[PDB]
């Protein structure tokens, strides 16, 4: 979510992927805490079984027919965490988000009620209408002349600057924001 | 209502908490600094079973791209703080 | 009927000499005044229309159009200032002059006594709007939309002159009440078959019948909002208005010769409501809703019952406020993002909530909840089909399922979910689309509480 | 393993930025600056109410033929009509099967 | 009632919600039990079923099969 | 208000299932090290819990002394 | 060993069960590359006008654009009458019409014959 | 059930149907049969609005029921008398109708062992 | 029905409240103790729900059970009807023994 992909996952990544999604299917199958936690260990040792393959080719066998077994394996009902994307609260609260431009439209009657909140709002508008050019100007400094290559950003490097493209990272509306 | 908004304090508490309880580290060593594999002397797997510990925690699921780099428990206190919106 | 008729005339020089910057308040003010003085043309006598004079006549079936069309002026009036506004003084009057014509037109088509002078007005609305969508149009596609409405209803209109003229030369007159009651019946002869089809064809190009309904989405697309609003809401009743009249002199040949338009009108019910799921343009997907709702009206016009007869006044008129409101709808978040596809603006509720609520009743009302005036219609159109035939509740069953799906299908895509992140210039609503939208609704509601009004003759 | 010094780096600075964001969509202690009887309930929305439905039906709704009907009331042997003073007979002398 | 997390303890219980909690799951056992004290038969039935081969053929008129 | 974690050198998983897993893993030539994390789910509180019938007949007790009472009162009231 | 999952077209195969992905060959990981510099240069054109503080209004989407446009214009410029296009259009287009011809002729001749008859059971039948 | 697993499963032949019976006279095994009498009349039915389905043999005891239930109204607990005599009247009924099974059932068997063996005796 | 399904809703929805917006009674332990007049009303509700005796439940279910026993019926739809009557007790049961009874399985900050 915050992170920048990569253009592909190694073997390494894969195989940490179906430890971690095998773990919570076994978890989901094994409701209680000690009998999960047993096979939870019996799934470890069977993992660590073949941790120091040297062979890619047989490496790569190993996980394709474990994640076969995965597939005719998995519970067909997971546990999901309730704000995650399957969950029953996932995007609950998406239509509580209204964005912070919305706040220029208000009438002066309503800005005249929060006078400090406002004050300190333009403080904020002046602060990225200062940084903006520094901002495109270092982006158009550390990029290769055949485009950006991943969706990696680069922080701010002198004394008063702002990491490049943070207005809307920075505001965010809330998760919870009613 | 319900709970109480979260403070970075409770939630480096709670992440120290589950991770002396951890068997594979030693609590009288682990400091909210510790590295993972660097200092405390564990692989991938005792990672993924220290996030998937940190998401029994907190209740909240965390993605596998964002893990794969928390290696030290204030990482994890930091992700958490951004995640849910805690500045204090 | 020169009553409501001179002011309406009077209304074209006092908007040629008003000042510059009085000319829509002046247009809005006077044209509801005579919106007021024309609502009292709804007395009716019962056994028979209210003869004026031997030029007009305003019946039933004619009261609650003539009603609709003038109070569709000042909405008209009041949807069009805004996208005007850059627009010169003198094009704004002459902006102002074509929507007074065509209700000049409009108004004495519904009344006048024979058939040839409604076929020069019905005709003669066709001027006014073509300049209106190829003048005021935004888009270059606007040109080819202005051909598509010019020609498919003159190559309809230009036989119908032919059949009318020999009527006229075999019957001695051409005045509704003489062609009522000196009806014959039409023989079942190749003469009288191609009589029917010329008497019947212009009207049903109007409506428009299924497979000739291809000039409607091009020509209400690319137009201004207020000639959309009046091309929705009258100008497809003139066609059901005609239809209804003409068909005293075709008895019994109806009886077999409705077949296809029957099959046409049925089928393509299904056929543009399911067009209407897979939409991506916002005023398309209202256009095709409006062919399935006049489809429903074919239906019922052809089968020649009380019920039925009925059930197409409540719907024509229902189905012209309902549609004027749902352009106006779209129209503003347009002016707001300067595009018609659906799914650029979305979750407007969070941003725009009354004019959601707006949408929401808008919807309601598309898919005939009861007990709307649109419901009645439907429901009274669905019975004397039944009767007809039971097994047209399959097909009428079937198109109220796809009309819900369309109808929530627009509110949920454009109103739902969460709002696009890049579009930062949605403003707050004007006063003045807000009471737009409220002088559509409320006057829907209100005909609830009086369904005998919108009824018709038959009733 | 982890992030890269970039990475960490432009982390911290987004990370103070929100969290001075968040600070500040705190309020002051005066911002929403705001500019200048026991049996009242059951009075208007009980007894109004039924002053107006029963007045409409007992002068308006009834003075229509029709319009309220009730279903003809229950005929027991033994009972006593009200009207004609009539008295119906009783039920034939049960066989007694005590 | 003030009540505050406790973070992996059982949670503080106020005595309210203990004697209306065993007061009503009472009040439903004392219910049935005068129930079925005064309605035993809605459960157990009243009037007995009468077995069909319990039947002579005389109070059920069929004749000895030689007519 | 502002309270604080329980010492964790208190979640210790013997008398709890989590000594008969570790025992069973230690069977095989495992462990368990993630066990101290579920002690409190036995520990306190939570030690002992009701069996399924016991839990359909919570107020039986009260119920069934209550109408005994009532039933004696009726033995002794239709004396009269 | 386990039973196999075979995908259909609504419910298609899932990542972990494609043998593409575990036959990697460098060609591939350069079209991945390939693939992820397309990505990240659109990413970063959007980002510089969605953070722009100048810019009021709706960034405008070529993309969407074409999908509109060869959802609509472009359909007639690019067809022709074909043996498929030419069935299929005759079919889905009169095939329907003369289905319920038949159905609604069939059934009023029925009826009609049948109140010929004397025997409808028309009885309280007054609105029509 | 036992009547269903006779009938679908042995010789249907040999089991009443709950459609059509009785196929026999009410008189034929019977010498004298005393015809069913009522305690209510017609219009005593109608009076008291009881329903079609209740208008049994046993609308009398339902017609005491319901006029003891309005007499005693705020105390709805005093119709037991009334109640269980509806009751065991209607008891009394559902012996009867299962008497007539029985009944029937028996002739049925009883015709086919004097009709076919009198048929035996017939063929030797 | 009305009475005890719209209760057993409710005694859901204290539980979905009290357990910070969770509805998978996977991750709900035990509770029998920790929400004492919840456990009664839902169990009250599920004895209501099943047809126990001198119950909401029992005039309703059980009439209804007697009559679809002694009528001229269809003999598929009958059997149909004892089954599910019977899949009714076992759910009841699943919810009771899965949401009150055992160890807890919620996360640690009560
Ligand atoms: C049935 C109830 C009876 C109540 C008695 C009093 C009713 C008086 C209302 C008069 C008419 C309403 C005007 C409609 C436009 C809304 C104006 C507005 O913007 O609100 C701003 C105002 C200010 O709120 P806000 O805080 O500033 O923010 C508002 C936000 O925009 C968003 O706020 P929101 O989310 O709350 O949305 C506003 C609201 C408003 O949106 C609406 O959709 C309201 C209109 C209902 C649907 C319209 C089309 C459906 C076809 C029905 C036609 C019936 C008309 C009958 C004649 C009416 C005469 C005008 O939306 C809804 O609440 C959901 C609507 C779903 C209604 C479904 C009911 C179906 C039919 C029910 C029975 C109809 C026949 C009655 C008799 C039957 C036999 C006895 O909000 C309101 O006042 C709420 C409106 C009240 C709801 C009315 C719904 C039922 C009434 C239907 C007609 C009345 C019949 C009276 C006859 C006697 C019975
Ligand atoms: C895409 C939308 C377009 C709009 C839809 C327009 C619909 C127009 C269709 C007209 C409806 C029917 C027309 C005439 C009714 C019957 C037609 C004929 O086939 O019936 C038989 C007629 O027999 C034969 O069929 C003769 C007609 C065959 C020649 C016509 C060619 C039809 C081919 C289809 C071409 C498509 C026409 C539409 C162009 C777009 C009846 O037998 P008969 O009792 O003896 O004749 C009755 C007339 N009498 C009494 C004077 C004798
Ligand atoms: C936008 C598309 C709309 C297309 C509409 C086209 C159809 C219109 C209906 C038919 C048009 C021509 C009808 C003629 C006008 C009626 C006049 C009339 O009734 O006179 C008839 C004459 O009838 C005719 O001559 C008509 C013959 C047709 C000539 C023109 C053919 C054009 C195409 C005909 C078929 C198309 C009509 C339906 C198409 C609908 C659109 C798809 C009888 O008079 P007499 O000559 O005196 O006969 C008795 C004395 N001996
Ligand atoms: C009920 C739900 C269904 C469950 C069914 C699932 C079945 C799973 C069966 C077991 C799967 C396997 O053995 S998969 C066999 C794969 N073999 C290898 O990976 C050997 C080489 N080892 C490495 O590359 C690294 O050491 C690595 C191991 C990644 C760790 O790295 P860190 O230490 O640097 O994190």
């Amino acid at each position: 979510a915050f992170s920048a992909p990569a253009a592909y996952l190694t073997h390494q990544q894969k195989v940490l992927r179906l430890y971690k999604r095998a773990l919570r299917h076994l978890e989901s199958w094994c409701v209680h805490r000690d009998k999960y936690r047993y096979f939870a260990c019996l799934m470890r040792a069977r993992f660590d079984e073949h941790k120091n393959e040297k062979d890619m080719v047989k490496a790569t066998q190993l996980l394709r027919q474990a994640e076969e077994e995965f597939w005719y394996g998995q519970h067909p009902q997971p546990y999901i965490f309730p704000e995650s994307p399957g969950g029953t609260s996932y995007e609950r609260y998406e239509c509580y988000k209204v964005p912070e431009w919305c706040l220029d439209d208000w009438h002066p009657s309503e800005k005249a009620m929060y006078p400090d909140y406002f004050a300190k709002r333009e403080q904020w508008k002046r602060l990225r209408r200062e940084s903006w050019e520094r901002e495109v100007k270092q982006l158009q400094e550390e990029t290769p002349p055949g485009g950006p290559r991943t969706e990696a950003l680069p922080p701010a490097r002198k004394e008063g600057d702002l990491p490049p493209l943070w207005w809307h990272i920075v505001t965010r509306p809330r998760e919870r924001p009613m | 209502s319900d709970a109480p908004p979260l403070t970075l304090e409770a939630i480096k508490d709670r992440v120290l908490y589950v991770l002396k309880l951890y068997d594979k580290i030693d609590p009288e060593k682990l400091s909210v600094n510790s590295h993972f594999m660097k200092d405390l002397g564990l692989d991938s797997l005792d990672q993924v079973e220290i996030i998937m510990a940190m998401e029994d925690e907190f209740g909240f699921e965390i993605p596998d791209i964002d893990a794969e780099k928390l290696m030290c428990p204030q990482e994890i206190v930091d992700y958490i703080a951004d995640k849910k919106d805690v500045y204090e | 009927m020169l009553k409501i008729i001179i002011p309406t005339t009077m209304l074209l020089p006092m908007t040629w000499m008003s000042k510059h910057n009085m000319i829509w308040i002046n247009a809005t003010v006077h044209s509801l005044l005579i919106s007021l003085i024309s609502l009292s043309l709804l007395n009716q006598l019962g056994e028979n229309s209210l003869n004026f004079s031997l030029t007009f006549f305003s019946d039933s079936l004619s009261a609650p159009l003539l009603v609709l069309t003038t109070w569709l002026l000042p909405l008209m009036l009041m949807a069009s200032q805004s996208h005007l506004s850059k627009e010169t003084t003198t094009r704004k009057k002459l902006y102002i002059t074509m929507l007074i014509l065509l209700q000049l037109f409009l108004i004495m088509t519904f009344t006048a006594t024979e058939l040839i002078l409604f076929y020069i007005l019905f005709e003669a609305t066709l001027v006014p709007t073509l300049i209106i969508i190829t003048r005021w149009g935004n888009q270059t596609e606007r040109l080819n939309a202005g051909l598509y409405f010019l020609f498919y209803t003159l190559a309809g209109s230009l036989p119908l002159l032919v059949a009318l003229v020999y009527i006229q030369n075999t019957t001695g007159s051409l005045n509704f009440l003489i062609i009522h009651y000196w009806s014959h019946p039409l023989s079942n002869s190749w003469s009288n078959i191609f009589m029917w089809l010329a008497c019947i064809m212009a009207f049903m190009v109007k409506m428009p019948l299924y497979g000739l309904h291809l000039w409607l989405p091009k020509a209400h697309v690319e137009a201004p909002i207020a000639g959309s609003m009046v091309l929705a809401a009258v100008l497809l009743k003139l066609g059901g208005y005609g239809m209804m009249r003409i068909t005293t002199i075709l008895n019994p040949l109806t009886n077999y010769m409705a077949y296809p338009f029957l099959m046409l009108s049925m089928w393509g019910m299904i056929m543009t409501s399911s067009i209407c799921l897979r939409q991506t343009d916002l005023k398309s997907l209202i256009a095709y809703s409006s062919v399935s709702h006049m489809a429903l009206v074919i239906v019922a016009i052809m089968i020649q019952t009380p019920w039925s007869f009925m059930g197409a006044t409540a719907l024509m008129i229902a189905h012209g406020l309902t549609s004027s409101m749902l352009f106006c709808l779209a129209n503003t978040n347009y002016e707001r993002v300067h595009s018609r596809t659906m799914i650029l603006a979305r979750g407007l509720q969070t941003l725009l909530p009354l004019m959601a609520t707006w949408w929401l009743v808008a919807s309601l009302t598309n898919l005939a909840l009861p007990p709307s005036i649109n419901l009645i219609g439907e429901l009274f159109i669905i019975t004397a089909s039944f009767s007809w035939s039971n097994i047209t509740i399959i097909l009428m069953g079937m198109n109220m399922m796809i009309t819900a799906l369309y109808s929530l299908y627009m509110l949920i895509t454009t109103q739902r979910g969460k709002y696009t992140h890049h579009i930062n210039n949605i403003k707050p609503s004007f006063t003045r689309e807000n009471a737009l939208m409220a002088l559509h609704i409320l006057p829907l509601l209100l005909l609830t509480l009086n369904p005998k009004m919108i009824l018709g003759p038959l009733y | 393993s982890g992030y890269t010094p970039d990475e960490k780096l432009r982390l911290q600075q987004l990370r103070e930025l929100r969290r001075r964001w968040l600070k500040d969509q705190e309020l002051s202690p005066r911002e929403p600056v705001l500019p200048p009887r026991h049996s009242i309930f059951a009075v208007t929305h009980v007894l109004i109410p039924v002053w107006i439905i029963h007045y409409y039906l007992k002068y308006h709704v009834t003075a229509k033929p029709y319009t309220v009907v009730e279903r003809k009331p229950r005929i027991f042997p033994g009972d006593t009509i009200l009207e004609t003073g009539e008295v119906i007979p009783l039920m034939k002398e049960f066989p007694d099967q005590h | 009632v003030h009540i505050e997390p406790r973070y992996r303890q059982f949670p503080q219980l106020t005595r309210s919600q203990l004697i209306q909690a065993e007061f009503f799951s009472a009040t439903m056992w004392f219910w049935i039990l005068w129930r079925f004290w005064h309605d035993s038969d809605a459960v157990l039935g009243h009037f007995p079923y009468p077995d069909p081969s319990q039947w002579t053929d005389e109070e059920l008129g069929i004749l000895p099969d030689d007519e | 208000s502002k309270m604080e974690l329980p010492d964790y050198k208190q979640w210790k998983i013997e008398g709890t299932p989590l000594e008969t897993v570790q025992e069973k893993l230690a069977a095989r030539g495992l462990r368990d090290p993630w066990g101290r994390n579920e002690a409190w789910r036995y520990s306190g509180g939570f030690a002992n819990n009701v069996s399924f019938v016991g839990a359909l007949l919570k107020g039986f007790k009260w119920g069934f002394a209550a109408f005994v009472v009532a039933v004696g009162a009726e033995y002794y009231l239709e004396s009269q | 060993s386990f039973p196999k999952y075979k995908p259909s077209r609504l419910a298609t195969l899932p990542a972990t069960l494609d043998p593409a992905e575990y036959d990697i060959s460098p060609e591939t990981r350069k079209a991945q590359a390939e693939r992820l510099a397309i990505r990240s240069r659109l990413k970063r054109e959007y980002l510089l006008q969605y953070n722009d503080p100048n810019r009021l209004g709706v960034i405008e989407d070529p993309a969407l654009i074409r999908w509109t446009y060869a959802r609509s214009a472009n359909i007639y410029p690019n067809f022709r009458p074909t043996p498929k296009t030419s069935l299929l259009g005759a079919l889905f287009g009169i095939g329907p019409l003369f289905f319920w011809y038949y159905v609604f002729k069939t059934d009023r001749d029925k009826k009609e014959k049948l109140i010929q008859e004397g025997k409808l059971d028309q009885t309280f039948n007054i609105s029509y | 059930g036992a009547h269903l697993a006779r009938r679908y499963l042995g010789d249907a032949s040999k089991e009443p149907d709950p459609l059509r019976m009785p196929t026999f006279p009410p008189d034929y095994g019977f010498p004298e049969r005393k015809e069913r009498e009522m305690v209510a009349t017609q219009q005593e039915m109608n009076d008291a609005q009881l329903m079609l389905q209740q208008r049994d043999y046993c609308a009398h005891y339902l017609i005491q029921l319901l006029k003891c239930k309005r007499d005693s109204f705020p105390n709805f607990l005093a119709c037991k008398h009334e109640q269980h005599d509806w009751d065991y009247c209607e008891h009394l009924d559902y012996v009867k109708r299962m008497k007539e099974f029985e009944r029937e059932r028996r002739l049925l068997q009883r015709k086919k062992r004097r009709e076919q063996r009198e048929a035996e005796m017939a063929r030797g | 029905h009305a009475f005890f399904k719209a209760m057993l809703f409710m005694c859901s929805g204290s539980i979905i409240h009290s357990l910070n917006d969770e509805q998978d009674i996977r991750k709900m332990g035990g509770l029998y103790k920790a929400m004492p007049f919840t456990t009664t009303a839902l169990i009250i509700g599920s004895l209501a729900l099943t047809g126990m005796p001198y119950l909401t439940g029992f005039y309703s279910k059980d009439l209804i059970i007697e009559a679809v026993n002694m009528s001229y019926t269809n003999a598929w739809a009958l059997l149909m009807t004892l089954i599910a009557t019977s899949l009714t007790a076992a759910y009841s049961t699943r919810i009771i023994f899965f949401a009150f009874l055992g160890k807890p399985r919620f996360p640690p900050l009560v």
